[PDB]
């Protein structure tokens, strides 16, 4: 009643999937550093596999309330206790990209664009989209691998087995007792 | 292909600085993602605004020492609008074909390099296909693994040497593909040397020490067996191989004349410091055979030819001992196959073990030496005009060679049978002899055993008429003394 | 033996194989240059695309059929039963031995 | 004696491999061997509580004899001759050597009596889920016979048993590793009445160790594990696995 | 040619001299952060508009709030502002108003938070939709999650990519 | 191979020395001593008049082997407990697990409701005196209820005249004071494939009274 | 058994049929395929992880369909070894026993014997 219901919808469900990321991430770190021995080729794909995999639902999770996140766009305001040791609140409400932007311009650059504008750039979109047509082609190719098929139980039974000469119970019953072998 | 491809994912290397620094790379550039992602477990300390934000909170040490719930927000759905409907947005969306171009002309790179590390396991289809070639059929497909581990690490497959009956230690054989497209041998020990490196065959050497009694001047000649000293196990050839594989046989065969040696330790007759053990025996003193405490047949020397009397027999002696212990390398199988327990563990009360150069040294010599001194003695018995005979009589009456009787099975039978007729060699205990007279006609009759190598003459003696009178006595000393006696209460 | 051959006939699927990989190489930098607007290659592009598909489906069925083959050759008892490599040292070396010591302990007795 | 074990069973058709198999992994061959059984309780006649005079609860149960037939007395044909057991073993398949086995459980053919193996199992360990069959044996060797009524027919009357039924088993047994036997077998019921194939379509197949101790829990766990391994090893070629008790209880019934 | 874009330094110590202790606060705020672009300055450039007389022609019981203003509460001279600002931008419906690009504050003791909004009003609710810029110490932050994620997130993966172009070992 | 037993009913642990000394001069070695137990089966059989009979005699010597006499109604059964006594067949075939024990631990545990233990006499250290032409054996039987008497084994391997053999040892019986004993060769009827089992068994008629 | 050891084979041949598959079309994707039509569901919005579908795509098509490749070579050589296991090889001259098989060895030894050991008669 004394300040608000700012936001955080689906705040839970990005912290979620944050977790997950960091908590996958987290547990390879800590054998990352028993370089000693490696945990087995196996190992480290089974978590490092799962681990990339966590970064999707965490990447898609972003897009899911995308629209209501950067419309969000919450700059904090606290305690004064969050002022003292200053940083960590630039640190912990910063956005910003890494020596990493860098190879994103090596990217970026790496394209065949660049200002030149508009009609020219939405000319390429079309023909990208050409390119997926022509992908499709794969769509026909993949017909013709024409590989798609399946693994009456009697009608297969008499081909596959006619396996057992007795029961074995029965016949180890009569053994010990002299009770006799009936019709299995 | 599988075992190649395999070893490429078990992360093995060997690698200094190479190996260390790309690992720490791993280290440091994982730890920045991992720590990172740990600015994603902050963004859960912002919710706050809940109990389940708190423990998502608690998350910071920090957080636990930063109690605010801090941060809030406002509407810019407008803003969203922006991202979205910007030429800049548009634009950006071509970041997205930029940096998936350069993600796909990554891909291509990959791609190639593929089919490249498909070629050196071309080389391996190779070495598959030199292993179809040559050694096939009955032999081994032992599989192994080593350098430890138990899992990936180093695995591979080849045969070995023993097999049925039992010598026990350091046997077996173990096989892989060089790059010169020949096979090298490698053993489990016996150290690899592409078809051996030093071989050790059993040898043998049988000495006389005679001068006509002159001069202590001894002899040898042994009995030798240099298939060459040239080796061809041509590369690329398992069938020279499988000659090397026979060769690998021979040399494990040696170790059983090891257990042979050791068959020695249970005789009187040398085994000098117990650093080399020289077979010999006293009669004519003669040597027959050796190889030290240490080995065998280790191989240099020059090569002429000239033989000599003592060096034929000697080659006789070989295949006799080597023979022997084919026996024991049978009798083994016989309780084996036979009965529940198995074999394991070799000879005890040095019964079993003793067969092997015991009953051959003692065959020769005693058996032989007491038969000629028994003769000597029964010259003592020279004296009647007389008569006396030796039969394999002894021999007939227990120890049948052959026989179609058999044993308990069919299976059990045949083995048996082969058993038998080599085991007139095994058991060559002196056969025995005898003297008879008619006219009122008496009878006397000696039997020569040996028990290892100890001789007992066991005697009997009847003379039959219209009333039965009888003596039977079973020593070298007494025997001659009994012969004295048989004189008197003979006819004379 | 004449296994060998189907030994061959798979290890040559193997190389079938390691032809699925050359060939969708291609096709990885070959649609680098196709989405890339220069439709120069574009029959060229569906040519080794088509050719990944192929080698694939080639070895798919080549060693597929091989493992029907080799559960007939089970089902056969031209391969030894379901089960285990071991010991086939102990049979025909155990006899052995006295054939190559007897015909030598004949041979050193008389000769030539 | 503590016996523990692994069954199952082949159709005649999978001998031929099986066997081929089995030599392998063994490294011995089979060997044949046969053995008649004769089952024996007590005098229903007689009457007996069930506590000692040391009261104990004692429960009343069937006595085996067993001993082995030389072949002379069990086989149909010289023409087929040889020493192959499986092979052999189709010639024997449905239908009965001489048999009428009784002639031999009073003499025939004034006497006295074989050997015999005298034996009374327990049922096999209670369990839930054993991985092996686990059971007890009682036995004792009969060396020979004496007095009046010294065939054994008379000796088990004498000790207040009755005859109640009888079986004779041909197969072949592999001699294995740490004690293990595989025993491929046939069984077939004698009655006067003449003699049928309790095992006819196929083999049983046994595969066993008879351990010594019972109480040395070790040895009784390393056996468990041969059997299991065996077991393992043929598994997708043949499943070995314990029979159930009820069906191992040589009791009144 | 470069930018500082979403929000990077001050303006500082050439308002330090002029004096920063609130309230003095938000207008040294205006030439720092380059963000002051039409409402707040324009009612101060209006009032700051007469000079020296020429001729310039057009026209041009205690206690009510916003339901932000009501939890916010001015206290001294910038409350005498706010008014002013009210008058300045203000649509007009039967129990409501609402504002069009005013620039205003929210703080304690060392620092504070201010924001530049517009406000929709009813008897029950009210909101004010803007931009929000924290203040301490002559630097102004003004961010949004969503951007704030993809932040050290990408940053995260392009750091896995170095670890997993790192699992080039045998 | 003949045999005969003696038992000296009124005695003490000391009449074995008295009668050991008597025979210190007709003497030619002394093996390695022997052991024998002895047991009384009483059958649990009510239903069985007193028509017919009850009771059985184990008889376990210690001969080298763990071997066990069975004897009811003059009808002999014999056992082993020893492993390394099992005919080898048996063991071959499976007809035997090659885990013997004893007879009478089969009896009394297995089918101790049939049979009860009633009595067990035991002979330890007893002693083996070896002339020409005649085994002797001497032991001290002692049971659960004290002393019981002195046993003497006689076996023989001449089947000539072994009526005397028996005779002058019963004549230094009499030069000890040894007065009320009882003597067993059988009854002139049992017959001998396996002469052992009804010397062993004899001790029966010794020991029942 | 050999039909469970096959099933996986099968299994990653299936793998290995939908990789490349997913490589090209998420291709499309990647390349970023925005769409005027509302209908068309695939996304790339959001900078970093649109893209990061890039870096994703890469390791996982990649790795999967190289490791469906690696796997299926080992499927192979595996069915090869399986065959190097061998079978049971009877003997050639069986039922026709060579060397001086009989008793007629039993000779031979005896004439060894009296060779090698002394005295002559």
């Amino acid at each position: 009643f004394d300040f608000n219901g700012v936001p955080g919808q689906a705040l839970d469900a990005v912290r979620m999937r944050l977790a997950q990321l960091t908590h996958s991430l987290r547990r390879i770190r800590d054998e990352m550093s028993k370089a000693e021995l490696p945990q087995w080729y196996t190992l480290q794909s089974q978590l490092n596999v799962t681990l990339s995999q966590l970064v999707s639902v965490t990447s898609t999770l972003q897009h899911f309330q995308e629209t209501l996140d950067s419309t969000v766009v919450y700059p904090l305001p606290k305690f004064p206790t969050t002022s003292h040791e200053s940083l960590v609140t630039t640190l912990l409400r910063k956005k910003n990209i890494p020596e990493v932007d860098e190879w994103m311009k090596y990217v970026r650059e790496t394209s065949g664009v660049t200002t030149a504008l508009l009609k020219d750039e939405e000319i390429e979109k079309l023909l990208q989209q050409d390119r997926e047509i022509t992908n499709w082609a794969r769509t026909t190719f993949r017909n013709e691998y024409g590989k798609h098929d399946f693994k009456h139980a009697s009608l297969l039974v008499r081909d596959s087995k006619p396996s057992k000469p007795f029961n074995v119970d029965d016949v180890l019953k009569f053994t010990f007792t002299g009770e006799k072998p009936i019709i299995t | 292909n599988e075992n190649g491809e395999t070893d490429d994912n078990i992360e093995t290397v060997m690698t200094q600085e190479q190996f260390v620094k790309r690992r720490r790379d791993m280290l440091e550039h994982i730890n920045l993602a991992m720590n990172e992602s740990s600015l994603a477990l902050e963004f859960v300390s912002l919710l706050l605004s809940s109990v389940k934000e708190s423990t998502g909170m608690s998350s910071m040490s920090p957080f636990l020492r930063k109690v605010v719930k801090p941060s809030s927000l406002n509407s810019d759905k407008i803003p969203y609008v922006a991202p979205t409907k910007k030429e800049y947005i548009e634009l950006d969306i071509l970041n997205k074909g930029w940096k998936l171009q350069s993600l796909n002309e990554s891909k291509d790179l990959l791609r190639a390099s593929f089919n490249k590390l498909s070629s050196i396991l071309q080389n391996e289809h190779d070495y598959w296909n030199k292993i179809m070639q040559s050694i096939s059929n009955k032999d081994v497909i032992f599989k192994i693994r080593d350098r430890t581990s138990g899992q990936k690490l180093l695995a591979i497959k080849y045969g070995y040497e023993d097999s049925g009956s039992t010598y026990k230690h350091d046997r077996g054989i173990a096989n892989i593909r060089n790059n010169i497209e020949s096979q090298n041998l490698d053993l489990i020990p016996h150290g690899t040397d592409f078809v051996h490196s030093v071989k050790k065959f059993l040898r043998v050497r049988i000495f006389t020490k005679i001068e006509s009694e002159d001069d202590y001047i001894l002899s040898g000649e042994s009995v030798m067996d240099r298939d060459s000293e040239s080796e061809e196990a041509e590369t690329k050839d398992i069938r020279k191989q499988i000659q090397l594989l026979k060769k690998i046989i021979f040399e494990k065969e040696l170790m059983y004349q090891i257990k042979k040696e050791c068959a020695l330790l249970i005789s009187y007759g040398v085994s000098i410091e117990n650093e080399n053990k020289v077979i010999i025996e006293l009669p004519n003193e003669k040597f027959e055979i050796e190889l030290l405490s240490l080995d065998d047949d280790s191989i240099v020397n020059h090569e002429q030819d000239l033989p000599k009397i003592n060096d034929k027999r000697a080659n006789l002696m070989l295949v006799m001992l080597r023979l022997l212990l084919v026996v024991i390398f049978k009798k083994t199988l016989r309780s084996r196959i036979s009965s529940p327990h198995g074999l394991i563990n070799l000879n005890v009360d040095d019964d079993i073990l003793i067969i092997r150069p015991i009953l051959g040294k003692v065959r020769f010599a005693n058996y032989k030496l007491l038969l000629k001194k028994i003769i000597k003695d029964y010259v003592l018995d020279i004296v009647p005009g007389s008569s006396i005979t030796e039969t394999e009589v002894e021999r007939e009456q227990p120890q049948e060679n052959k026989n179609i009787d058999d044993e308990n099975i069919t299976k059990l039978n045949k083995e048996i049978r082969a058993f038998d007729k080599l085991l007139n060699i095994p058991r060559r205990e002196l056969k025995i002899n005898l003297p008879l007279t008619e006219h009122k006609s008496p009878n006397l009759s000696l039997m020569l055993e040996s028990p290892n190598y100890c001789n007992a003459l066991i005697h009997i003696k009847f003379s039959a008429g219209t009333e039965a009178n009888a003596v039977s006595f079973d020593v070298e000393d007494f025997l001659h003394f009994i012969v004295a006696e048989y004189i008197q209460q003979k006819k004379v | 033996p004449y296994i060998q051959e189907r030994l061959k006939s798979l290890n040559d699927i193997e190389t079938q194989l390691c032809s699925m990989l050359q060939e969708a190489s291609q096709v990885t930098f070959i649609f680098g240059e196709l989405k890339r607007g220069n439709e120069s290659v574009k029959p060229q592009f569906e040519n080794h695309v088509k050719q990944f598909y192929e080698r694939l489906d080639k070895s798919t069925t080549q060693l597929r059929k091989e493992i029907q083959l080799l559960d007939e050759n089970v089902g056969t008892r031209l391969l030894p039963i379901n089960v285990n490599k071991k010991a086939l040292g102990q049979d025909t070396e155990k006899m052995e031995e006295q054939l190559d010591l007897l015909s030598a302990i004949l041979d050193p007795s008389k000769s030539k | 004696v503590q016996q523990l074990s692994l069954f199952g069973s082949i159709g005649d058709d999978g001998y031929d491999l099986l066997i081929s198999t089995l030599t392998t992994i063994s490294g011995n061959p089979p060997l044949l061997y046969n053995s008649l059984c004769t089952v024996w309780k007590p005098n229903p006649s007689y009457d007996v509580e069930n506590v000692n005079s040391r009261n104990q609860l004692v429960e009343p149960n069937r006595i085996k004899l067993s001993k082995e037939v030389p072949f002379s007395y069990l086989i149909d044909e010289t023409m087929m001759d040889k020493p192959l057991n499986f092979r052999i073993l189709k010639s024997f398949t449905n239908d009965k050597i001489p048999l009428n086995y009784a002639m031999t459980r009073n003499i025939l053919h004034n006497e006295s009596c074989s050997p015999w193996s005298l034996q009374i199992s327990d049922i096999p360990a209670a369990g839930n889920n054993r991985s092996v069959s686990m059971q007890t044996i009682a036995e004792t060797i009969i060396l020979s016979s004496a007095g009046k009524n010294s065939s054994v027919s008379s000796l088990m009357n004498g000790l207040g048993y009755v005859f109640e039924f009888q079986y004779l088993t041909i197969g072949v047994k592999f001699f294995m590793k740490h004690g293990l036997i595989l025993e491929l077998q046939k069984i077939w019921q004698i009655e006067e009445a003449g003699n049928s194939q309790i095992t006819s379509g196929g083999f049983l197949l046994k595969a066993y160790i008879n351990v010594s101790r019972g109480t040395d829990i070790d040895r009784i766990n390393y056996t468990e594990t041969a059997l299991m391994n065996l077991k393992k090893e043929l598994q997708g070629y043949i499943e070995l696995s314990v029979p159930d008790r009820q069906s191992m209880d040589s009791r009144v019934a | 040619m470069n930018v500082t874009p979403l929000d990077e330094l001050q303006w500082k110590s050439p308002e330090w001299i002029q004096v920063f202790g609130l309230r003095t606060e938000n207008v040294l705020d205006y030439f720092a952060e380059s963000p002051f672009f039409d409402k707040t300055s324009n009612n101060q450039v209006i009032k700051m508009q007469r000079q020296f007389s020429q001729l310039n022609d057009p026209n041009a019981f205690a206690y009510v709030d916003p339901a932000r203003r009501q939890i916010l509460f001015k206290y001294p001279m910038y409350m005498q502002l706010e008014e002013e600002l009210m008058k300045l931008d203000g649509t007009e419906y039967v129990l409501s108003s609402v504002r069009e690009p005013d620039f205003w504050v929210i703080r304690k003791q060392r620092r504070t938070n201010n924001s530049g909004v517009g406000s929709a009003k009813g008897p029950e609710i009210i909101p004010l939709q803007d931009y929000y810029i924290i203040g301490a110490n002559i630097y102004q932050s003004p961010t949004i999650f969503k951007i704030v994620q993809s932040r050290l997130m990408s940053t995260s993966y392009h750091l896995n990519s170095t670890l997993e172009s790192l699992y080039d070992l045998i | 191979g003949k045999s005969a037993v003696i038992f000296v009913e009124r005695a003490t642990p000391a009449t074995l020395t008295e009668l050991k000394d008597a025979l210190s001069n007709s003497i030619l070695s002394v093996r390695d001593p022997w052991s024998i137990d002895f047991r009384t089966y009483r059958c649990s059989i009510k239903n069985l008049p007193a028509d017919v009979s009850k009771l059985m005699y184990s008889i376990t010597f210690h001969h080298h082997g763990r071997q066990t006499v069975l004897i009811k109604d003059n009808s002999a059964m014999v056992t082993t407990a020893a492993a390394a006594d099992i005919p080898p067949a048996l063991v071959f075939n499976g007809s035997s697990t090659g885990v013997p024990e004893s007879i009478d631990t089969i009896l009394s545990s297995k089918l101790s409701n049939i049979w009860m233990q009633r009595q067990l006499i035991k002979g330890d250290a007893g002693e083996t005196l070896i002339l020409d032409g005649l085994t002797v054996r001497l032991v001290n039987l002692f049971s659960s209820t004290g002393f019981k008497g002195l046993l003497i084994e006689l076996q023989a391997d001449e089947a000539g005249e072994f009526e005397t053999k028996i005779a002058g040892i019963e004549g230094h019986l009499a030069e000890i004071r040894a007065k009320e004993y009882k003597t067993s060769s059988d009854s002139l009827g049992p017959d001998t494939s396996n002469e052992i089992c009804d010397l062993a068994y004899q001790y029966v008629r010794a020991l029942e009274l | 058994m050999s039909n469970q050891a096959l099933y996986e084979k099968l299994e990653q041949t299936r793998t290995i049929l939908s990789v490349k598959l997913a490589e090209l079309i998420n291709m499309t994707t990647i390349a970023d395929r925005n769409d005027d039509d509302e209908g068309s569901f695939a996304q790339e919005n959001s900078e970093l992880a649109v893209a990061t579908t890039s870096v994703m795509m890469v390791n996982n098509q990649t790795m999967q369909l190289i490791k469906n490749v690696q796997d299926l070579l080992i499927l192979t050589r595996s069915i090869k070894e399986k065959w190097l296991l061998n079978q049971i090889p009877v003997t050639e001259h069986s039922k026709v026993t060579r060397f001086d098989e009989k008793q007629i060895e039993e000779l031979l030894d005896n004439c060894i014997e009296t060779f090698v050991a002394e005295k002559t008669t």
